[PDB]
């Protein structure tokens, strides 16, 4: 029972681990003006890209 | 949520410089007139949903 | 009786109960329908009775 | 119905406006009255469920539930007084008030004809639980149990709505007296697969089965005593009444899809059943034994056999009274010595010689003794699951073995071989404990009397 | 650890407290479980079922008595209904 | 949507055409409720201001309690009103075209067939 | 009799009441299915009342004899 | 207590109260008669 | 500063936009939103820190080059088969280049980047102004211009407005961000129904410019720029408080509340139409923007834990700050659920 | 449509990468945008005057006058945070 309890707490714990590296999905971000800014114009003529075939 | 209100009041503010057909300064056809009269004759009425049809 | 004054924060809810059963009641008549008219209960009205309830 | 509802919103202004030392004086006065009513609800007769007006109704089993709720406001707001008996009027007549607004959604929720009003109501009946046990649970460091609690619900509960949409503008209404009548048989496929699954799991997550039961124990502990008659004697019976209603449709499907939460009900009765065994702190012993129950519910929810159903309404009834009660022991128990841990005292057959009649009663009770509604719906779903199959009675029976040991555990070692003599602080009982005690057990011992009022629709 | 001097003792504070079990000793056990208890005790015929057995007395005894075969299967009579065909 | 049928005559609250549509009762219980919410708004504006609420609430909650009853039973009246112009826009649009809504006899049980797999 | 007549309704009252439930909302339902099936259809046939998004208006096309040349 | 001054929603003002119940009565009043006229002209639109 | 001049710019800005709601003309829409930019500079800024100047600047080049990107686009629909008017654009490129103009006018997914950056610069009521009357613009056109949006285009803004700007705000603890990227939520749903029932999109409009009205008022009330200061606020006075979180759960779309009413409704209707995965991709991510914002809710409770909630700060005197309609629009956006037949009187 | 379309199109479009692909001085992003609208009123003379349709002939006016009461306001800014640091 254990072993069904600290599996499922520790599925659980890999779901929250999944919610510690999914901040990583959020922690993706490297806060720097030279990189979202630049990165979401060149993305976004990718978006006018998989617009333009989409 | 676009209104109408110079339609309302009864008073014409963009209406004069909407379209190539209006009342030109002192009348002058433009290149296209004429077809512009046919295009809204065919399309005055309808939704632009069949009018497109 | 005036003197339920002293009493008065009691007679609430009883006062609920009554007013929602009326209401109750009423709505009866707006969900009218089918009175006689129902398969199984057809019934010729009561020399005293123009409804069945 | 109306006139059940009125009663209680009239019920808050009571509370609201009042001179202080009186507010539980009001409010158990009037709510009693309101339950006198709820006995009223009983015309249910013959065929068609009486159908009050055309936004709500009451089939058998809502009335069942509906009067178990209605009678247990005033027992349980009885309950909770003394737990503080200390503080601003503020925070008396805000928690009298939240007990309210919660009887008033789960009226909502079990008279509920259509089946959106029925979720609206669903998380509406959530939020003020969640205030009651958060706001003041004695917070052992919180465990932010009551709020990620709430996203254990929410997490998969949401697309249930979804679904439901998708039932609506499919088939029209989605008023539950007409989806009966136009129901129509749906293929087993991966489109059905997502949608059976969806709603099934949606509403399995309330009632815990064996994968999900970390959702009670935390929860459970943290509540204060007013949120756990709250809860497990009434908010898991919502997830296995609406799962009642909306099994109507997937009528094949529930099969195939059936099979695998069959077995892990079947396996983890037997699991959650042998882990209550072993535990101290008293608090979550009752917990895991309503895992147990109500995993034996889903067992009889996923069999369609009326019998299963028949047996099942009743283990949502006398389960309701009497872990409920055992629960408000665990209480009275703490207020004596603070613990929460069982083997901490011992003895109360020598001290408090009364309260050993009500623990023993009550643990009979939660024993399945052969007259006690609960062996009654007990019984009857193990003859539901021996006739869907012939191999199932070993774990059920062995159910039965184990819940006869921790049941009959519990009755043992707060209650009964030594006094530990360091404590020199408790004071014998009151009139009050009696008084809790009385209107529990009381009507589930009459109610084993003329049981065919709490027994299902289908009778 | 507030306890009581337990002067008398009860549920609350002083001097309401008779007031309070008079409330919920007589409301809960008096007029609820008394009261209901009668009533839900014998109520009208829950379910139908004692008019079942009557209206089952009067048909088996009909059944009998003009030598039809009781309880014939077949829910609905085969003379009206329809059935597909391959 | 609908914007066709009502930019003939622009901001019209509600037209001419809309009294033959029965108002709804005073005591209709949605209005009703929004007097209810002007008395909580009021409430919760004694709350703001530290006053202990339930005073100054005689002149004050009669005014939101008023108010909200005011402009609710308008917003009321003219819902009312274009859910009269939907359903009559839907029968006309019905009766007019045969063809794209055939209208098709229902056969009784008698002719049905179903699988209706039983438990066992 | 007691109970029954003072606290109780007949299952006439409940029964037919139930009929007429069941009127109310299978007309409903019917007439969702309706609604459906017309906004359906509109956004391909544009012909009713609904779906309409204003042309030009030809209110103002000036038809004044103009300068002769052509148009 | 209050020695300091009359803080200035202390004491009450009997103009503006004057004024707003002015308004309850205006408005409602003005809705009621709305509604008697709405409800005749209704009885027009129709017959007996 | 002068009090009138507010006076007389304020009205410019509701005359601005009241134009590009009035005109029928592309060239005085594009005017209208010149005049809301450079009405909207001097309101942003009031107190001179330079944080205000900064932010105020953020806001004027993205702004105007997306005013000037729609310019583009109009002429390009003057190039095809063209008139000044406003109704369907007959390019399917104009239509593009509009869709991302408008995409820029309020937050989107790849132009969000400078709203909450712009929303923690400039002060409490620069920030109501900028995040809900603003906002009232661009919706107006896109109702109009909507026959000729590519399907394509908006669905992915509104998705892509959603996961991103809704994922956001996790580690945040100042306010005006998490109101922010909740900005950029609640468009990427008001956009994404906005080709199927647009009535459904004004509805979302109307219930959100009451969310976020209540909020900054409340903001107003205790003056809070972080989490810490809502906690501080709780041990001076509650109410306000609970008020603050009780219109943070409708801002996160719970069942009771009535911010769960766009949603529901914003589900009917577009799943009455094909396609039901979409919406369930986007009630997740509205799971995450909750306990996200529950996570804000443990932020509180009583006989608490301690917060380290100081002293000095008991105080025996009210405070007159003049808060102008909290009531009403608090208990609006909180009990507006029990209605909703009303949702027709809107359109 | 013709050529010049194609080519001032171009100019448009290296005026806007030059505007998002560099952020280093302001005065040349604002600059970048102020060229960009230039290309704008080239846009609609050529057009307008092309199709000999008189009455809006004020479109490269009325677009010309927000090219600067906006640009103005935007050198304001610019000195304003200049004047923050350097
Ligand atoms: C027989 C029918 C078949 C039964 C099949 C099962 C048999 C075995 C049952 C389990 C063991 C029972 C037992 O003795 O437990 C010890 C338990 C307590 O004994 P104790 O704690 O050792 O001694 C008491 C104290 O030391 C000192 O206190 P005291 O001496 O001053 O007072 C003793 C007595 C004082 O009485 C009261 O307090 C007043 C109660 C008023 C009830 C009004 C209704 O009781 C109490 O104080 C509390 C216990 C009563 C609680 C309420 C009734 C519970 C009934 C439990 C089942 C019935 C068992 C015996 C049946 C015999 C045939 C009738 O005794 C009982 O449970 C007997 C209750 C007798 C009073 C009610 C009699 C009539 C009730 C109606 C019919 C009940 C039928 C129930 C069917 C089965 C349901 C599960
Ligand atoms: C402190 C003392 C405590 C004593 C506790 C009880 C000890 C056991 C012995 C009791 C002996 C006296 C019983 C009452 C006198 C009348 C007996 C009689 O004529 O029976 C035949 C008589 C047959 O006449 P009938 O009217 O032609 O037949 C009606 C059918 O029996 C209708 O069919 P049915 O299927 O309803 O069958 C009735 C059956 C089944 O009834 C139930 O199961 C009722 C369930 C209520 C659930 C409420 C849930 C609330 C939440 O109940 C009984 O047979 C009586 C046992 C329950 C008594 C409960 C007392 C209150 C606690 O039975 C009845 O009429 C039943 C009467 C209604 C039930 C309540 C009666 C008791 C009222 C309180 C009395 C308390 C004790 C007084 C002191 C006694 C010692 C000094
Ligand atoms: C004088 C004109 C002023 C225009 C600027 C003021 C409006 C902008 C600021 C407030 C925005 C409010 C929310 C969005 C609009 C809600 C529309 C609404 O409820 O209209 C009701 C009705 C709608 O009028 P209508 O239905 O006759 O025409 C407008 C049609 N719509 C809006 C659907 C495109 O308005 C009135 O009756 C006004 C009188
Ligand atoms: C649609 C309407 C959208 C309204 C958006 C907000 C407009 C008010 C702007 C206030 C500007 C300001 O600086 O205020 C600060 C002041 C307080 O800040 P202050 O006092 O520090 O500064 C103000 C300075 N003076 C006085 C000189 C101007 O006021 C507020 O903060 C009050 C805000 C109230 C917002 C009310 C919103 C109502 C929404 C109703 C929607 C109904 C839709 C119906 C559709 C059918
Ligand atoms: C009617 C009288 C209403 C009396 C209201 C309460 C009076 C009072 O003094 O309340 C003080 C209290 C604020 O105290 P405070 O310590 O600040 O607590 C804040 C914690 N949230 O503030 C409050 O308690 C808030 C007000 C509570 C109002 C309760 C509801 C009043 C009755 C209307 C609802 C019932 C309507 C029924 C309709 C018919 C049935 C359909
Ligand atoms: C769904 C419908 C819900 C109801 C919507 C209608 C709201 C109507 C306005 C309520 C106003 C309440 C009010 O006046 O509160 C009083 C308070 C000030 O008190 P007062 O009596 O004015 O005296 C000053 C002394 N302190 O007031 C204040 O402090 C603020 C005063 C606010 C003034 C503006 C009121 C605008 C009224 C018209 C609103 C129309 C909206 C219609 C569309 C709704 C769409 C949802």
């Amino acid at each position: 029972q254990k072993s069904a309890s600290s599996l499922l707490d520790l599925i659980w714990l890999e779901t929250i681990l999944p919610k510690t590296i999914s901040l990583a999905q959020m922690k993706m971000s490297t806060t720097i003006t030279s990189q979202k800014g630049l990165i979401k114009l060149y993305f976004l003529s990718f978006l006018i890209t998989i617009l333009i075939s989409t | 949520p676009f209104f109408d209100v110079q339609k309302k009041l009864g008073v014409d503010l963009d209406h004069w410089m909407t379209i190539q057909s209006a009342e030109q300064p002192h009348r002058i056809p433009a290149r296209c007139h004429a077809f512009e009269k046919e295009w809204i004759e065919c399309a005055h009425g309808i939704g632009s949903i069949r009018a497109e049809k | 009786l005036q003197v339920v004054r002293d009493h008065w924060i009691h007679v609430l809810v009883p006062v609920g109960f009554v007013f929602g059963y009326y209401l109750d009641r009423k709505n009866d008549e707006k969900l009218a329908a089918f009175r006689n008219k129902s398969l199984l209960y057809k019934r010729e009205l009561k020399p005293n009775e123009e409804v069945t309830w | 119905m109306l006139k059940y509802i009125i009663p209680t919103m009239m019920l808050m202004p009571l509370t609201w406006l009042s001179k202080n030392s009186m507010i539980w004086i009001n409010t158990t006065l009037h709510s009693l009255l309101i339950s006198l009513t709820s006995l009223l609800l009983l015309n249910q007769f013959g065929d068609n469920s009486l159908n009050f007006s055309l936004t709500f109704f009451s089939d058998s089993l809502s009335t069942p539930l509906l009067i178990l709720t209605m009678w247990l406001l005033p027992l349980m707001l009885m309950a909770s007084q003394h737990h503080l008996s200390k503080e601003n009027l503020a925070r008396k007549k805000l928690f009298i008030s939240m007990l309210i607004l919660l009887q008033l959604f789960l009226i909502m929720t079990f008279t509920a004809t259509e089946l959106i009003f029925f979720y609206i109501m669903f998380e509406a009946t959530l939020v003020p639980t969640l205030i009651i046990i958060t706001r003041w649970g004695n917070q052992t460091e919180r465990l932010n149990a009551g709020l990620y609690f709430l996203f254990y619900t929410l997490a998969g509960s949401l697309p249930l709505l979804v679904a439901l949409i998708y039932i609506q503008n499919t088939m029209g209404s989605l008023n539950f007296l007409i989806l009966q009548y136009w129901v129509q048989p749906m293929p087993n496929s991966w489109s059905n697969t997502f949608m059976w699954l969806a709603c099934m799991m949606a509403f399995m997550v309330k009632m815990p089965l064996y994968g999900l039961h970390l959702w009670l124990p935390k929860a459970h502990v943290e509540a204060p005593i007013a949120g756990s008659m709250v809860l497990a004697a009434i908010l898991l019976k919502l997830g296995g009444y609406g799962m009642m209603r909306i099994t109507l449709l997937l009528n094949p499907i529930t099969d195939f899809m059936a099979y695998p939460f069959i077995m892990l009900s079947l396996w983890g009765m037997i699991m959650t059943s042998s882990i209550c065994l072993r535990q101290t702190d008293l608090k979550s012993l009752i917990a895991y034994s309503s895992v147990s129950h109500m995993a034996l519910v889903i067992v009889a929810i996923l069999i369609q056999t009326p019998w299963s159903y028949m047996g099942a309404t009743a283990l949502m009834i006398a389960h309701g009274l009497t872990s409920s009660m055992l629960f408000c022991l665990a209480n009275s128990n703490y207020e004596r010595v603070h613990s929460r841990t069982m083997i901490l005292a011992r003895g109360l057959q020598t001290l408090l010689p009364l309260m050993a009649a009500w623990w023993l009663l009550a643990s009979l009770t939660n024993l399945a003794l052969p007259p006690s509604i609960n062996l009654i719906g007990e019984l009857f779903v193990v003859m539901s699951t021996f006739s869907w199959s012939n191999i199932t009675i070993i774990l059920m029976g062995l159910n039965m073995v184990i819940t006869a040991l921790y049941s009959l555990y519990m009755l043992i070692t707060t209650q009964r071989g030594k006094h530990t003599h360091h404590i020199n602080n408790i004071l014998p009982s009151f009139t009050r404990e009696n008084a809790l005690m009385s209107l529990h057990m009381l009507p589930l011992l009459l109610l084993s009397l003329n049981p065919k009022i709490i027994l299902g629709p289908l009778y | 650890y507030e306890k009581n001097p337990d002067s008398h003792g009860y549920d609350k504070d002083p001097a309401v407290d008779v007031w309070n079990m008079r409330v919920v000793f007589f409301f809960g056990f008096s007029i609820v479980l008394v009261l209901g208890s009668t009533f839900v005790a014998y109520l009208p015929d829950y379910r139908m079922q004692e008019w079942a057995r009557r209206e089952a007395e009067r048909l088996v005894k009909y059944r009998e008595a003009h030598g039809l075969p009781l309880m014939e299967s077949n829910c609905f009579d085969p003379s009206k209904i329809q059935l597909p065909e391959d | 949507m609908m914007t066709g049928r009502q930019a003939r005559a622009p901001l019209q609250f509600l037209p001419d055409e809309a009294r033959s549509l029965p108002p709804p009762k005073l005591t209709d219980p949605r209005l009703a409720y929004i007097g209810f919410l002007g008395y909580c708004s009021g409430l919760i504006d004694n709350a703001i201001r530290r006053r202990p609420v339930l005073s100054a609430g005689l002149h004050r909650q009669f005014l939101y309690i008023t108010s909200f009853v005011f402009v609710g039973y308008y917003l009321l009246k003219r819902q009312d009103y274009m859910y009269a112009v939907r359903d009559h826009d839907m029968f006309s649009y019905i009766k007019s075209h045969p063809e794209d809504f055939p209208e098709k006899d229902k056969k009784t049980y008698r002719e049905v067939f179903e699988e209706f797999h039983p438990v066992r | 009799r007691w109970i029954a007549r003072t606290f109780f309704d007949a299952p006439e009252k409940n029964y037919e009441r139930t009929m007429a439930i069941l009127q109310i909302e299978s007309e409903k339902a019917e007439l969702r299915l309706k609604e459906l099936e017309v906004r359906r259809l509109m956004r391909a046939k544009g012909d009713g009342p609904w779906f309409q998004y204003p042309t030009i208006d030809k209110a103002l096309i000036d038809h004044s004899p103009k300068a002769t040349p052509d148009n | 207590k209050f020695y300091i001054q009359e803080p200035p929603h202390g004491s009450p003002n009997w103009l503006k109260v004057g004024l707003t119940l002015g308004t309850s009565a205006f408005l409602w009043i003005y809705l009621i008669k709305q509604h008697n006229e709405d409800v005749l002209e209704y009885k027009r639109r129709n017959g007996l | 500063m002068n009090p009138i001049i507010l006076i007389i710019i304020l009205m410019t800005v509701m005359l601005g936009t009241i134009i590009v709601m009035i005109s029928t003309h592309w060239l005085l829409i594009w005017i209208g939103f010149e005049m809301n930019m450079l009405a909207i500079i001097p309101i942003m800024m009031k107190k001179h820190n330079p944080r205000a100047t900064e932010a105020s600047t953020k806001y004027f080049l993205t702004q105007s080059t997306a005013s000037m990107l729609l310019m583009m686009a109009i002429i390009i629909n003057l190039m095809f088969s063209g008139q000044w008017t406003v109704m369907k654009l007959f390019n399917p490129m104009a239509s593009m280049l509009m869709t991302m103009a408008l995409a820029m006018k309020l937050g989107m997914a790849p132009f969000h980047f400078w709203v909450p950056e712009v929303t923690q610069g400039i002060p409490l009521s620069s920030g109501l102004i900028l995040l809900t009357w603003q906002k009232l613009a661009p919706m107006s056109v896109l109702y109009q211009i909507l026959p000729s949006i590519n399907l394509d285009l908006i669905l992915t803004l509104s998705i892509l407005s959603i996961t991103i700007g809704g994922w956001g705000g996790l580690n945040q603890t100042q306010l005006r961000k998490i109101m922010a990227y909740s900005s950029i939520a609640h468009m990427g749903w008001m956009t994404a129904v906005l080709l199927y029932n647009p009535t459904m999109t004004l509805l979302n409009l109307i219930i959100y410019i009451i969310m976020t009205s209540t909020m900054f008022t409340l903001f107003m009330a205790n003056s809070t720029t972080t989490t810490l200061s809502l906690s501080h606020t709780w041990n001076k006075a509650p109410i306000m408080t609970i008020l603050v979180l009780i219109t943070l759960l409708s801002m996160g779309g719970l069942p009771p509340l009535s911010g769960f009413m766009p949603k529901w409704m914003i589900i009917q209707e577009m799943t009455k139409n094909d396609s039901i995965i979409l919406p369930t991709l986007m009630a997740i991510t509205a799971l995450l923007n909750l306990y996200f914002y529950m996570r804000l809710t443990y932020s509180t409770a009583l006989t608490m834990f301690p917060s380290t909630n100081n002293m000095k700060m008991k105080w025996q005197f009210p405070t007159t700050k003049r808060m102008t309609l909290l009531p009403t629009m608090t208990v609006l956006s909180t009990m507006l659920l029990p209605l909703t037949p009303i949702l027709s009187i809107l359109e | 449509m013709s050529l010049v379309y194609m080519n001032i199109m171009m100019a448009f479009t290296v005026s806007l990468t030059g505007l998002l692909m560099y952020r280093s001085h302001l005065m040349s992003s604002l600059l970048c945008l102020e060229g960009m609208m230039l290309s704008l009123f080239i846009l609609a003379t050529l057009m307008i005057l092309n199709s000999h349709f008189t009455l809006a002939s004020m479109m490269p006016i009325i677009l010309l006058v927000f090219a600067a009461c906006e640009a103005a306001l935007g050198l304001s800014l610019l000195v304003m945070v200049s004047n923050t640091y350097g």
